[PDB]
């Protein structure tokens, strides 16, 4: 049982600058995994495994993390990139992060 | 270095039907290298299964088959027929067969796959609840139900401390629970255990 | 390239059932894993349950275990949903997905539409 | 056809003290062939760690740290024993230690595996009787004798280490019996478990006895709890 906390819920992030977002657990992860929810659509898969980068994904997106503490950057920030970001892990069942909201 | 990632973190087969589990070899060549299987059927016990060219454990050439593909550069077990005792971990060792000047030989292993194992469908039985104590400890056994839902209780019951019961396989297919319950007072008292539809009780069973 | 078809929406009468399917396509079906999702406006995503192809008795959470049960068709290649004894608060949207497996190392790789149920 | 044994199936020690882990080759001298050992840190890969030869040089791997358990092999007894310095919370794993055995035909050998140590590191243990506490659980009345079958109950509580090895046999064979057993539960500061057997009309008429292998132990021997026969 792991939980994982994102904070801040919703976060301001101008065009043009790289960002990153954290997601957080309450214990050690081995892999973590990365889903992007644009508006009205189902989440797709951003970086899987650890900063291994999903196919059809633009190369600007990558993920850095290790033991508990885990986070994903994006290199440019761009208007298509308004989305919800939830992180996601396997421990014997799967857990979610509570989701961050990306803004132009 | 040298990777194997198992295909499956945890894969559940049931009794009877072929399974196959595959060690992938994210390295230079499949071929080149010797591939082992090793289970841990117990807490911390290993079992060799299978060595790269036709030389099986004790008793497993007849349960388990190993083979190796170049194509798709991997490494095949296949279980032949899962079981109670077949159920475990199984983990992939690669041999390096050594190098010009390196002779160690290590082992370079894959994480474990949690293989879990179901029976299969019988109709459904009664369970036969038998009280049993030892002063002011008691357990009954409920000792011959297939289903595997189970609602507990126990009669005038006053302990400080409430057991979980515990939900094994019978060799027979029908699982096995024992509730237990230790009493400050009133040790002297049997155990009602329902199951399917309303009450089976040890009284008037005794 | 794998599709996982589901359905639009549905509507329902309070105290009914819902019967919700998932079908896959593309990939091998009995490799993979498939899980449900449930998720809300307003919300945080939960995991109701998964299950392997030919399985029985699969996992489900603590907190649908009751009201969820997952079942699979293997010559249908589909994977089925039934929700039972739902309330005014069971509205949401429930994806199905594939666990992909070898170095995704059970990441929900392709995701279903969703189906917006409502009561 | 020799068996790895570890005589001890787990090993608590204060952190930052030397730990002594030992396995015994059993009725069967190592001689040329090199002995192994390999570590298990939880949710990670078992890697080899260390190897000493017939020669006597000692392998290792990428990092080990040089000083840091050093291995010795005693062919007086056929023991290889691993020691680790300084154990840390890093440190606390599950060790392994196996040898490659020649088979008959040529050119073919098995590389096989003791059955583990799962070495574990706390706080500052207190002595206070941590040794398993038993209790026998006589079948009830008309039971046995309208089954035709004998159920047991090995209770145990109130050991402090994680694994403990339970397993029954009749005092007059020496293998085992198949049990079941469900698995421990968190207490107010220890453990406890339990374990039942069926034993068919044949072993009925014999006395039974509770094997129970822990590192706490008294006098570091199998735990010995006798159930009276059926008869
Ligand atoms: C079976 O259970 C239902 C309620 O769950 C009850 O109404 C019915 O009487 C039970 N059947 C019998 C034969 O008692
Ligand atoms: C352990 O603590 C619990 C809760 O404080 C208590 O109920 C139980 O009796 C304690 N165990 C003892 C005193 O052996």
């Amino acid at each position: 049982q792991i939980v994982l906390t994102q904070s801040p819920a919703i976060m301001s992030a101008s065009l043009g600058e790289e960002i990153t977002l954290t997601c957080s657990a309450s214990s050690r992860v081995n892999y973590m995994h990365w889903y992007q929810q644009k508006s009205g659509t189902s989440p797709k898969l951003l970086i899987y495994s650890t900063s291994n980068l999903a196919s059809g994904v633009p190369s600007r997106f990558s993920g850095s993390g290790s033991g508990t503490f885990y986070s994903l950057t994006i290199i440019s920030v761009e208007a298509e990139d308004a989305a919800d970001y939830y992180c996601h892990q396997w421990s014997s069942y799967p857990t979610f992060g509570g989701g961050t909201k990306l803004e132009i | 270095a040298i990777e194997l990632v198992p295909e499956h973190q945890t894969v559940p087969v049931s009794i009877g039907v072929p399974a196959t589990l595959r060690c992938s070899m994210k390295g230079e060549a499949i071929g080149n290298y010797y591939i082992n299987w090793y289970r841990k059927t117990q807490g911390n016990t290993m079992t060799f299964i299978y060595r790269e060219k036709d030389i099986y454990g004790p008793g497993f050439k007849d349960n388990f088959q190993g083979d190796i593909d170049i194509a798709k550069n991997l490494a095949v077990l296949k279980i032949l027929a899962p079981s109670e005792r077949d159920e475990g971990s199984y983990y992939c060792a690669c041999d390096t067969l050594g190098m010009g000047g390196e002779y160690t030989d290590k082992l370079i292993f894959g994480k474990g796959t949690r293989v879990t194992v179901e029976p299969r469908s019988q109709p459904h039985t009664k369970p036969s609840v038998f009280v049993m104590k030892n002063g002011t400890n008691v357990a009954c056994l409920v000792k011959e139900f297939y289903p595997k839902d189970i609602r507990i209780n126990l009669v005038s019951s006053k302990k400080i401390t409430e057991f979980d019961p515990a939900i094994v396989i019978s060799p027979s297919g029908k699982y096995n629970a024992v509730k237990l319950g230790k009493y400050e007072d009133s040790n002297s008292v049997t155990c009602s255990v329902q199951h399917d539809n309303k009450t089976v009780h040890s009284t008037d069973f005794e | 390239q794998v599709q996982l078809q589901q359905p639009g929406a549905e509507l329902v009468k309070p105290g009914a059932s819902v019967k919700l399917s998932c079908k896959a396509s593309g990939y091998t079906f009995t490799n993979h894993w498939i899980s449900w999702v449930k998720q809300r406006p307003g919300q945080g995503l939960e995991w109701i349950g998964n299950i392997f192809p030919g399985s029985s008795s699969p996992n489900y959470n603590e907190k649908f275990k009751s009201k969820a049960t997952l079942t699979v068709d293997t010559s249908s290649s589909t994977a089925y949903m039934q929700l039972s004894s739902l309330t005014s608060d069971a509205s949401a949207v429930y994806y199905c997905t594939r666990w992909g497996n070898y170095g995704y190392y059970y990441a929900m790789d392709y995701w279903g539409q969703g189906t917006s149920v409502t009561v | 056809a020799g068996h790895l044994e570890q005589p001890q199936i787990s090993s608590t020690k204060t952190l930052s003290k030397t730990a002594r882990l030992e396995c015994v080759v059993s009725g069967i001298t190592i001689s040329a062939t090199s002995v192994y050992w390999y570590r298990e840190r939880p949710g990670e890969v078992i890697q080899f760690l260390v190897s000493i030869s017939y020669d006597g040089t000692v392998r290792k791997e990428s990092g080990i740290p040089s000083g840091k358990f050093e291995v010795d092999r005693i062919p007086e007894t056929s023991t290889s024993t691993l020691t680790i310095h300084n154990v840390e919370k890093q440190d606390i794993a599950t060790y392994y230690c196996a040898l490659w055995e020649a088979q008959q035909e040529l050119g073919k050998k098995i590389k096989v595996f003791g059955p583990g140590t799962k070495l574990i590191i706390t706080d500052k243990q207190l002595d206070a009787d941590v040794s398993p506490k038993p209790t026998i659980f006589l079948p009830s009345i008309a039971e046995t004798k309208l089954q035709k079958a004998g159920t047991y109950l090995c209770l145990l509580e109130k050991f402090f280490p994680d694994v403990i090895k339970i397993h029954w046999q009749e005092k007059k064979s020496n293998t085992i019996l198949g049990s079941q057993e469900g698995n421990t539960m968190k207490t107010n500061d220890t453990y406890m478990k339990f374990s039942w057997l069926t034993v068919p009309e044949k072993s009925l008429d014999k006395e039974h006895r509770c094997i129970v292998r822990h590192e706490n132990n008294k006098n570091g021997v199998d735990q010995e709890i006798i159930f009276p026969p059926i008869k």
